[PDB]
């Protein structure tokens, strides 16, 4: 006789088999592929003039809603009906459904295609012992830059015109990690700062490149409501914008490469 | 420590399983030289008058030979196994049927065995058959034997340092990794396997399910005898400069048929002939020999696949004399 | 059809070739030139895979198998039915894996995003042709590639192994091994952390950036931080073949013999030997 | 060029922090010292290390098992030292050569081995409760403690349960470099080819998946440091444009995606269950397949090829063949 051996044939190896691709797929159907439906979801469509339904397939697809309790008070629970309300200078290039849109005016200004932004919170991004994380060295002052490196300010910032567009004043540092996240600089002609994302930063001994927008650009570089803080908003409205500087920058930035 | 292209290699198995051997051209050229200082055969005598039987004094083995052809073969010996030596390594020099001195009786047995294996283990030795150089190479010791523990260098005419020495204890496990193509596998297959037939290769379960039976607590052979058997097939493939797919198509080692080569059958046949030799021939010669010949257990040395085959999967690359010396059989 | 927050994305530009030509979308998938590609070549590469399957006995998805030549037609064209119809396979899934490398760069660009993801992608299309191209050029006949059957590709890796006697003594493999095990530990580790910050149990808050650099500072006195673990196991990932892909090549014309009797060079050391 | 995901242009140093355990905050040793290299690549503070019991129990009995292991590994170079460091790989303390059953083995014949994977065992499970603790201390979830638990289950998988199943200490797996390698063989030999287990493939099928998952987790979270995809735990409570523009781009290339939050689930998931396979293969094998390969011929899964060189017979098998 053998040890496993169920029936005429049929045993205990085979049988697991089965339930192993039972649980795997399982896992990954009803609960994974629920997960990842919690940003997003309902899918927007076009409309129809006549409908009525609580369609179905909307409801399974979507696991319950959780809710996360924030540390520093207040709750988010997702999914969650999330619209888009702002208004797109975005127009369709041809008529079908898969038509990719075209800006209707400044894309950077517009903030559309690379240069859009999420609906973050309007909110201060904060350390865990509440202060706001993201600040700039003039207010983070146990802060300093380490000896070896580069400290930019008083250096001149070039952007992808060759041209000399302003002067880094200095730089905000995430207090919670320990990490420079912006360069801000005097624009010049203008009386305005500009922050810039570290990653947009080619960081030189003499100076600071930026080949994301012309210097032309720098003048429209999204704006802080306060100067010292920095919404979790604003943030995205300013990484945006010189990530859409990589595709709207000059004309042929978003034609073939080759 | 790296070889540079190109290699040479071989298939062995049906296109896409990555099986055949694997060949560094100088090596391959190295060996083949080496195994190229066979002495050609001596010239044809014709057989005139009467076998020794008749003419001589002491001769057992050899006894229907007509005289030419007797001194021809012992003229063959002589450079086969002796050359440094002369004949008077096993004669009397004033008495030729004088036994007086061992290699003469260790010398008529090993008559008997030679044309044993010619004889009987045709199925491994085929009719490329072996002579007393196949194993000898031009020396009474021939240089690639086991004693019952393992010993270094493989090449018993090289110098063994102080570590290799069989009595330096802190050496042992290399003694016993240059045995088994470096491997760190803690057996010893020459005297687990090829000594004598006590034990079984074959470790592998030949039904998908355990048998009720056989398959729990003592019933069971212990894991470490699959070690031992790859310890072994680690040892074979280095005795003959080959890998496991000179054999095995690695899919299935325990099947045979189409998951088998020739070449398998074959090496089936030479674990049975070197367990003969052992048992039979070399083991009792520690009776015949002089002590400084003995290993640490009084046992005689004994042959393994290396004794023959030394790193080329057929001996001396198949050279034989086997027609050229019928003395030394097959024997009718 | 869109994710909530997807149409302010959709914009014209980005690609490497074609232009407006094919720049747009069916369904989620972004098309371009090399969508175009990438979906010819499959089209080509299966059909060949049922024709050469359709010829073969079997029809069991695990049985079926398309293998490279004899070793005697060399790096030439074999017979269809002989080592042909794997040749073509192997081109259509290189120009498969290529395209798709190709597209996820015009996709990349379109969102204004870095190109990591495709440059990351050429780590294991590199694998595949050391396997399938390279080491077959080295050792000089396709002959030496690995079949195309679920479980006949194991047979081959079966095999290559033991050519070489005990395959785990490879120094490459062993540093492809270590490589393999660590990423799969550093990914539970890095989920497992993600998760365990924002999902604390009970009626909990969230926790911190400061939370995650405290907890493995705690449990083994470094962190590492958080955009630095996502370069380490970008990092860790790829050093599974670029570390791996030296064992191979070496395997055959760099070093003959069984692996174990590579470490000679160690251990036969005259000053210990 | 995005250099700051290669590292770190200018690094910031600021004063040392500090998040507080709901206990042993009077556990930690040591200063913080910063490395300005490993400051380029990662964060620069090393240390401090927290102690606590459970740790310094998991040091104590690992350190054990060690002190064990080695001294069996100079026993078998004879306690010569140059040998002992010449030959340290191929050293090993090996379970029972003998079949002694279920017997506690002598120690010669290991006794030793048991004692040095009994301290191992303790070693893990104390450490388990450290990596437990500290994510309950700090207010954290548990995940890691559930993954880590699955790990070490494998490893009691062949360490102990496997050989308790069949009945047998002499299938354990060796302490040493090469010895615990050769055991993968001589494992894999005994039970027909573990290339035809099921178990083994799903498990090689999640590692596989590991190194695809973490590479392109990776390579998607640099490809969106300039928006913050960094700071993944906020990315999670208020999605930003670094993750939609991620799910985006997985969306495009694959045609579905995931969530920063729900990828990262992905990725626990996979890890869990390269080790959750394993086991599950270890355990049916010997107790309930003896020869994989046959397992798989029993039921239709293997590949057959032509004879290319002549279909050989087994000689034992003929007619007037020796034993
Ligand atoms: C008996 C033989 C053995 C063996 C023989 C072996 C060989 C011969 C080789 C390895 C190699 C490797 N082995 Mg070893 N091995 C490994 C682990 C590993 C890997 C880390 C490594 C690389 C795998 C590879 O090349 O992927 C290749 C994967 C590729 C190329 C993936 C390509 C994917 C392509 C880009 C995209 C695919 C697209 C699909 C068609 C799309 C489908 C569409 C659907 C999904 C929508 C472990 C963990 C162990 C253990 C625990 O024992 C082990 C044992 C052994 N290996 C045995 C001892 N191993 C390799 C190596 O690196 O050696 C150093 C190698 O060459
Ligand atoms: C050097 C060693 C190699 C190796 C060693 C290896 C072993 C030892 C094992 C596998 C296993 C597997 N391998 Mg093989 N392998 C595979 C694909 C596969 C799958 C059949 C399976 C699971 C892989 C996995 O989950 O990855 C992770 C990727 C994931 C989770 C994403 C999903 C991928 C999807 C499952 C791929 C399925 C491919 C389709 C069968 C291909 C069909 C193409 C066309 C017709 C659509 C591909 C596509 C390639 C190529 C293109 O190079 C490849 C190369 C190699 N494998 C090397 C030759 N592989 C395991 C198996 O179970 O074999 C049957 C296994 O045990
Ligand atoms: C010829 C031999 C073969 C073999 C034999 C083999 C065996 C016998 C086993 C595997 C297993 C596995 N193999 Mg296979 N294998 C693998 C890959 C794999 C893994 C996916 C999986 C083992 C899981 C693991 O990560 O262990 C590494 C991870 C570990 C050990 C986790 C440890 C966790 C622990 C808590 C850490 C503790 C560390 C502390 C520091 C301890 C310190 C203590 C001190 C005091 C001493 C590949 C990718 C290939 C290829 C490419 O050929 C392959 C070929 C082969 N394997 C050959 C067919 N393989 C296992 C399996 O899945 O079987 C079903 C298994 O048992
Ligand atoms: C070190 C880093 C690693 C790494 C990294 C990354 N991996 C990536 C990315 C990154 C970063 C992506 O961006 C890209 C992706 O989109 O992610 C979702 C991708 C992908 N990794 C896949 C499979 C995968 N990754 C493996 C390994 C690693 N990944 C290692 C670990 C393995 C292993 C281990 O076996 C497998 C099988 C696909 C799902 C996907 C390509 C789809 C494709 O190319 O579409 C184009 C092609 C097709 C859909 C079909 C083509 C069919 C051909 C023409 C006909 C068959 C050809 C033939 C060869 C079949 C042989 C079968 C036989 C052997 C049985
Ligand atoms: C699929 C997922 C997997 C996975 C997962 C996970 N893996 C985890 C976790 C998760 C999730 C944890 O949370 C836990 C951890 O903490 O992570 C940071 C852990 C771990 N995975 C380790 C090793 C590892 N994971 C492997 C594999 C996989 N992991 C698989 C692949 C492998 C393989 C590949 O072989 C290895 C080798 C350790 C680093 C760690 C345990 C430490 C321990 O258990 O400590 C035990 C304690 C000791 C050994 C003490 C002795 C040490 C001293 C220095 C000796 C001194 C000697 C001296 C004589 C004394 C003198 C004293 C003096 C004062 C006079
Ligand atoms: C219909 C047609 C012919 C169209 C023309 C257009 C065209 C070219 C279509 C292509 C159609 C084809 C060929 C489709 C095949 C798609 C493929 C190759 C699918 C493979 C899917 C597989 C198997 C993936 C394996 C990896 C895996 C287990 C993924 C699940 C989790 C996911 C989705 C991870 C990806 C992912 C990662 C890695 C993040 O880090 C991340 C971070 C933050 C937010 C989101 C993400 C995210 O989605
Ligand atoms: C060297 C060329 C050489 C000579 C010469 C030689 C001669 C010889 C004769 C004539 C006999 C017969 C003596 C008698 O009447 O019994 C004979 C027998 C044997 N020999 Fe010899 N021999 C020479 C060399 C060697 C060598 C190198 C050895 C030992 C390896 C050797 C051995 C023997 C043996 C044994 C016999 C007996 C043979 C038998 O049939 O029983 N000889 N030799
Ligand atoms: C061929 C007919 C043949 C002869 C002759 C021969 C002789 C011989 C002698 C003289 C000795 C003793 C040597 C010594 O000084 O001790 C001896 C010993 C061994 N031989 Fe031999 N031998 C002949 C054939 C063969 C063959 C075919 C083999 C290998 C299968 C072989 C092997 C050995 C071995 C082993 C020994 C024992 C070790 C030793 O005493 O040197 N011989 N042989
Ligand atoms: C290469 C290092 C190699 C391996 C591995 C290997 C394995 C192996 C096993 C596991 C067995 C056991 C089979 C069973 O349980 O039924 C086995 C048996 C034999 N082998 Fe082997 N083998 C390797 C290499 C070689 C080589 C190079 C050859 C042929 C020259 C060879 C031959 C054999 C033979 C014969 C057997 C059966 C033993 C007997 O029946 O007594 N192997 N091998
Ligand atoms: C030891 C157990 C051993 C092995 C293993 C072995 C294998 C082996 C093979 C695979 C062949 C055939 C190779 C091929 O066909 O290409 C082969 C052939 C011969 N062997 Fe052998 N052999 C082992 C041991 C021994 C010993 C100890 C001797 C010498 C007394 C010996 C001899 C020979 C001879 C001669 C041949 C050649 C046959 C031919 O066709 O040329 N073997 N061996
Ligand atoms: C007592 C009875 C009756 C029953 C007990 C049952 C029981 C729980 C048994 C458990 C058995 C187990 C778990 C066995 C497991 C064995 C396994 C999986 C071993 C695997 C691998 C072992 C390896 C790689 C070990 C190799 C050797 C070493 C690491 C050498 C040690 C060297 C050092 C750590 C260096 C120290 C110095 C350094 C810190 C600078
Ligand atoms: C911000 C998260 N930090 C963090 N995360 C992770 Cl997953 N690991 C580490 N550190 C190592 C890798 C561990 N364990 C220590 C070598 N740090
Ligand atoms: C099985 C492993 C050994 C168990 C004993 C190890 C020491 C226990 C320490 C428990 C500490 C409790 N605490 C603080 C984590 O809750
Ligand atoms: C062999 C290891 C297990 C493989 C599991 C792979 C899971 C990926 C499946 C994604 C399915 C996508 N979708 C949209 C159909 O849900
Ligand atoms: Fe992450």
């Amino acid at each position: 006789m053998y040890h496993g051996a169920l029936a005429q044939h049929l045993d205990i190896a085979q049988l697991v088999w089965y339930a192993q691709w039972l649980v795997i797929w399982t896992v990954v159907l009803l609960y994974l592929r629920r997960e990842d439906r919690r940003e997003g979801y309902p899918l927007v469509e076009p409309l129809g003039l006549v409908k009525l339904a609580p369609e179905d397939g909307q409801v399974y697809e979507l696991p319950y809603p959780k809710t996360f309790v924030l540390p520093h008070g207040g709750t988010v629970t997702v999914p969650r009906r999330r619209p888009e309300t702002r208004e797109l200078k975005l127009a369709q290039t041809d008529g079908f459904e898969g038509a990719p849109l075209q800006p209707t005016g400044n894309p950077l200004v517009d903030a559309v295609g690379p240069a859009s932004y999420a609906e973050r919170a309007e909110v201060v991004d904060a350390t865990v012992d509440g202060k706001a994380k993201i600040v700039p060295l003039r207010v983070a002052t146990d802060f300093s830059i380490a000896e070896g490196d580069v400290d930019p300010r008083g250096l001149p910032v070039v952007a992808a015109d060759g041209v000399e567009a302003g002067t880094v004043t200095d730089l905000w540092v995430d207090r919670s990690e320990h990490y420079f996240r912006y360069l801000e600089l005097s624009v010049a002609g203008s009386a305005r700062t500009a922050l810039i994302p570290l990653g947009f930063c080619d960081v030189k001994k003499d100076k600071i490149v930026v080949t994301s927008i012309l210097s032309e650009q720098f003048a429209n570089v999204p704006r802080l409501q306060s100067r010292d803080q920095i919404t979790l908003r604003e943030e995205d409205k300013v990484s945006a914008y010189y990530a859409g500087g990589l595709l709207y920058a000059t004309p042929e930035r978003a034609e073939s490469l080759l | 420590c790296f070889e540079p292209p190109p290699a040479t290699t071989t298939q062995t198995g049906f296109r896409g399983l990555s099986m055949g051997e694997v060949l560094h051209p100088a090596t391959v050229k190295a060996k083949k030289e080496r195994d190229a200082q066979y002495p050609p055969a001596l010239a044809a005598v014709k057989a005139e008058g009467p076998p020794v039987s008749q003419v001589y004094k002491n001769v057992k083995v050899l006894g229907n030979l007509t005289e030419a052809e007797f001194l021809r073969t012992m003229t063959a010996i002589t450079e086969w196994v002796s050359p440094q030596e002369g004949c008077t390594y096993c004669h009397d020099e004033n008495n030729l049927a004088s036994e007086a001195k061992y290699p003469y009786v260790v010398a008529r047995r090993m008559l008997e065995m030679t044309r044993a294996i010619n004889t009987n283990w045709t199925q491994h030795v085929a009719q490329t058959g072996v002579t007393c150089y196949t194993c000898h190479r031009g020396t009474p010791l021939p240089p690639y034997v086991r004693y019952l523990e393992p010993t270094l260098p493989l090449n018993n005419r090289e110098t063994p340092t102080h570590v290799e020495r069989v009595e330096t204890r802190s050496g042992y496990v290399v003694r016993l990794a240059k045995y088994t193509a470096y491997s760190a596998l803690n057996y010893d297959p020459f005297t687990m396997f090829l000594a004598n037939d006590k034990r079984q290769v074959r470790v592998v379960p030949q039904t998908a399910l355990p048998l009720v039976g056989v398959s729990r607590g003592k019933e069971r052979r212990p894991l470490s005898d699959a070690y031992a058997t790859f310890a072994l097939m680690m040892s074979i493939s280095d005795s003959l400069g080959t890998n496991c797919t000179f054999c095995h198509n690695a899919q299935t080692f325990e099947s045979w048929g189409k998951k088998s080569t020739p070449q398998r059958a074959i090496a089936w046949w030479g674990i049975r002939m070197v367990r003969d030799l052992n048992m039979n021939y070399l083991a009792p010669l520690n009776a015949s020999l002089p002590a400084s010949r003995l290993g640490r257990q009084g046992e005689a040395p004994q042959a393994d696949c290396r004794t023959c085959h030394q790193g080329v999967t057929k001996p001396l690359f198949g050279a034989s004399r086997l027609k050229d010396y019928p003395e030394l059989g097959p024997i009718k | 059809a869109l994710l909530s927050f997807e149409r302010k994305y959709r914009v014209r530009g980005g690609t490497l070739i074609g232009g407006d030509l094919f720049d747009f979308w069916v369904g989620p998938y972004f098309v371009g030139f090399f969508g175009v590609s990438a979906i010819f070549f499959i089209f080509l590469g299966v059909s060949l895979i049922g024709y050469a399957a359709s010829q073969g006995p079997t029809w069991d998805p695990f049985a079926i198998s398309i293998n490279p030549p004899d070793l005697k037609y060399g790096l030439g064209a074999a017979p269809l039915l002989e080592g042909g119809f794997w040749q073509a396979i192997t081109v259509c899934a290189l120009g498969a894996f290529i395209s798709w490398m190709l597209r996820e760069v015009e996709i990349s660009r379109k969102l204004g995003i870095g190109w990591h993801v495709p440059l990351a992608f050429c780590v294991p299309i590199f694998m595949f042709c050391v396997l399938q191209v390279f080491r077959p050029l080295l050792l000089g006949s396709w002959g030496h590639a690995f079949p195309y059957g679920i479980l006949s590709h194991l047979d081959w890796v079966n095999n290559f192994g033991y050519q070489y006697l005990n395959w785990h003594y490879n120094p490459g493999h062993m540093s492809s091994v270590s490589f393999l095990f660590v990423n799969a530990m550093a990914l539970g580790l890095h989920g497992g952390l993600i998760l365990s910050v924002a999902n604390p149990g009970d009626g909990d808050k969230v926790k911190t950036a400061e939370h995650e650099n405290q907890y493995f500072r705690d449990v083994v006195g470094y962190s590492i931080g958080a955009l630095s673990i996502h370069r380490l196991g970008l990092f860790l990932a790829s050093n599974i073949f670029l570390t791996g892909a030296f064992g191979t090549i070496a395997s055959g014309p760099f070093w003959t013999r069984g692996w174990p009797e590579w470490w000679g060079w160690w251990l036969d050391i005259p000053f210990w030997s | 060029a995005d250099y700051q995901t290669i590292y770190t242009q200018i690094q910031a140093r600021g004063p040392h922090i500090t998040v507080s355990g709901e206990w042993g905050d009077n556990d930690r040793v040591g200063k913080p010292f910063y490395s300005y290299w490993l400051g380029k690549i990662g964060d620069a503070q090393i240390g401090p290390i927290y102690l606590g019991a459970s740790g310094i129990a998991a040091f104590a009995f690992g350190s054990t098992a060690i002190l064990i292991i080695l001294f069996n590994m100079a026993a078998e170079v004879h306690f010569d030292p140059l040998q002992f460091f010449r030959q340290f790989f191929w050293l090993g303390l090996y379970p029972p050569k003998a079949q002694y059953g279920m017997g506690i083995p002598p120690l010669h014949d290991g006794g030793w081995w048991l004692m040095a994977g009994l301290f191992m065992t303790l070693s893990l499970g104390s450490w388990w409760i450290r990596v437990y603790s500290r994510a309950r201390a700090l207010g954290l979830g548990t995940h890691i403690a559930w993954n880590f638990a699955a790990a070490i289950f494998f490893v009691l998988c062949i360490g102990c349960i496997h050989p308790t199943l069949v009945g047998s200490w002499s299938e354990g797996v060796p302490f040493g470099i090469w010895p615990h390698i050769d055991w993968l063989t001589a494992f894999s030999i005994r039970y027909g080819n573990f290339y035809y287990c099921p178990w083994h493939g799903f498990s090689i099928g999640f590692a596989y998946g590991c190194g695809l998952l973490f590479a392109a987790h990776g390579a998607t979270i640099l490809a969106v440091a300039r928006f913050g995809g960094d700071r993944e735990i906020e990315q999670i409570t208020d999605r930003g444009t670094a993750v939609e523009r991620a799910a985006l781009f997985w969306r495009w290339t694959i045609g579905f995606n995931a969530t920063i939050e729900s990828v990262h689930r992905w990725g626990w998931f996979f890890s869990l269950m390269v080790m959750v396979s394993a086991s599950v293969g270890i355990l049916l094998t010997g107790t309930f397949v003896d020869n994989w390969y046959l397992w798989c011929v029993k039921h239709g899964a293997a590949p057959d090829y032509p004879a290319y060189l002549p279909a050989t017979p087994d000689p034992a098998s003929l007619p007037g063949a020796p034993k």
